[PDB]
């Protein structure tokens, strides 16, 4: 029961937070709509396939659902970051969506395929540990596939219709957010610009001293191995 | 031939496809039961 | 032996043919997307970096690598995978548009900077509710949450910094 409520609580949380984030970056009521639709119909849609493969709701499968809502959001954000960045570079919202999906569409099916390549084989592990991994893996993988289908069909279209050209006019909604929450808009948009600029400076210098980057990655992966084998192993943790 | 047109201009894709097929077969072989003949012996029940 | 001890004593370790089969499988898919046998290593080679980072959270706490934090680790390194894949494909496509390799990687990082940070800050804002609250199963939710924090930090930092370095390094030894 608790797990069930978790999977719903987080979901609403995952909605709320994500919409906040988009209005902070793609500052319009237009865009905020579409992950609010995207991330529920994905996770809920998961259940359907979860039924067809004979699974059940349980602590572990619902845990996997709670983990998967995150990649679902991530797909929604990338889609509409790209579409509103198109609008920013000065394209009509429909042509904006066209260029955006030409840019990331085949990618998205590729990443769904590699995510399946890493997640589906987890369902064929051995030992009751493996039977727990199986619930986790199947739930996450089918959520990935459904979220990819959503990110390729509904989110870009809804961006095309919902969003209008930039500037246009801060409409009734947009004027409300503009006046009410312009409190803290500008300082950190411009701080974001400065932090961006610092970021390409840092990479431009690190791309010169690539040998040192290799030298730290080396022995950082050695620390990763020693830590993989000093942090306690993996079995079911006892609970109250 | 547009199928083949796509593939000849992307040879690494073609290699990847053939390798995927080969890999799935290679992991399938140890999983398969080794018998003589397919299962044709008809099952029987004894009553004593 | 009896019970789960007996099951351990008789079970095999299929992970030794599940982890590699996964890895190269992903590699194969990436090889098809990039049309390169080497460009996939820009993504793959950065994912063990986030693992340690996520794992470091447990070392921060002193917990264990139970099955829940294991699946959380795999999930966050999948997120790192997707970030690296998108920036690497953006850099390669920029190169196909006539730009040099280093400016292409630079500008690809530039374009993709915003989505990565907004996704990550959304998560790390959702992480604070995952160290307190109300409900049962507290051990599970915690041991996931602290890692999720440290691992998302690692995901962003090491994607946005290693993947451009890895991309330019890998692409310098194939153009002759
Ligand atoms: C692109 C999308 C990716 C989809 C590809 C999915 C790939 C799946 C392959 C996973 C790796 C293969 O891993 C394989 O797991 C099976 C489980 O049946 C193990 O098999 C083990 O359990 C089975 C089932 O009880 C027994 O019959 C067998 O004798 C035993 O070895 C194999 O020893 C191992 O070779
Ligand atoms: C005993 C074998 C059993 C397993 C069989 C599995 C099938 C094997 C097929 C894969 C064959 C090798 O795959 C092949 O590799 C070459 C060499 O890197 C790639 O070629 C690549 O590098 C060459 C340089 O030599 C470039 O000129 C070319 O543009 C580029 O695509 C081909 O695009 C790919 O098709």
């Amino acid at each position: 029961r608790d797990s069930i409520r978790a999977v719903v609580q987080t979901l609403l949380e995952a909605v709320v937070l994500v919409v906040l984030v988009v209005i902070l970056f793609l500052q319009t009521w237009r865009a905020s709509i579409i992950p609010l639709i995207a991330v529920p119909v994905s996770v809920v849609g998961t259940f359907s396939i979860l039924y067809l493969l004979g699974f059940s709701l349980n602590t572990l499968s619902l845990f996997g659902l709670v983990l998967a809502i995150g990649i679902v959001v991530d797909d929604a954000i990338v889609v509409v970051e790209n579409v509103e960045r198109n609008i920013e570079e000065g394209l009509a919202p429909l042509a904006a969506a066209h260029q955006a999906m030409r840019e990331v569409s085949g990618p998205i099916i590729a990443i769904a395929l590699v995510l399946c390549a890493v997640f589906v084989p987890m369902a064929f592990l051995s030992g009751v540990t493996g039977q727990f991994y199986k619930q986790f893996a199947v739930t996450i993988a089918i959520s990935t596939v459904i979220s990819a289908i959503n990110s390729l069909t509904l989110s870009p279209a809804l961006a095309a219709l919902l969003l209008k050209p930039h500037g246009a006019k801060k409409d009734l909604p947009t004027r409300l957010i503009d006046r009410l929450f312009g409190w803290i808009f500008r300082p950190f948009n411009r701080f974001f610009l400065r932090s961006s600029n610092g970021y390409q400076g840092l990479v431009s210098k690190t791309l010169g001293r690539r040998g040192a980057v290799f030298a730290v990655y080396l022995l950082l992966l050695c620390a990763a191995g020693v830590m993989f084998k000093v942090v306690p192993g993996g079995f079911i943790p006892t609970q109250d | 031939m547009d199928f083949s047109r796509f593939f000849i201009d992307r040879p690494i894709f073609a290699a990847v496809l053939s390798i995927l097929i080969f890999i799935t077969g290679l992991i399938a072989i140890p999983l398969l039961p080794v018998s003589e003949y397919p299962d044709v012996v008809p099952p029987s029940v004894q009553v004593r | 032996w009896t019970d789960l001890s007996f099951q351990q004593a008789t079970q095999g370790n299929t992970a030794l043919i599940v982890f590699p089969v996964a890895v190269l499988l992903a590699f194969l898919v990436l090889a098809a997307l990039y049309e390169s046998w080497t460009l996939p290593l820009a993504v793959i080679l950065i994912v063990p970096m986030t693992m340690l980072s996520a794992l470091f959270g447990v070392w921060l706490t002193g917990g264990d690598n139970n099955v829940f934090v294991q699946v959380g680790l795999v999930v966050l390194m999948g997120l790192a995978c997707k970030n690296a894949i998108l920036i690497v494909e953006f850099a390669r496509e920029l190169e196909i548009q006539g730009k040099g390799i280093m400016e292409a990687a630079l500008e690809a990082c530039r374009l993709r900077l915003r989505p990565i940070v907004m996704t990550s800050i959304a998560f790390i804002a959702g992480t604070i509710p995952l160290i307190l609250g109300h409900g049962a199963g507290a051990e599970v939710r915690g041991v996931t949450g602290i890692t999720v924090f440290s691992g998302m930090l690692g995901v962003t930092l090491f994607g946005l910094f290693l993947t451009p370095v890895f991309y330019v390094t890998l692409r310098k030894l194939v153009t002759r």
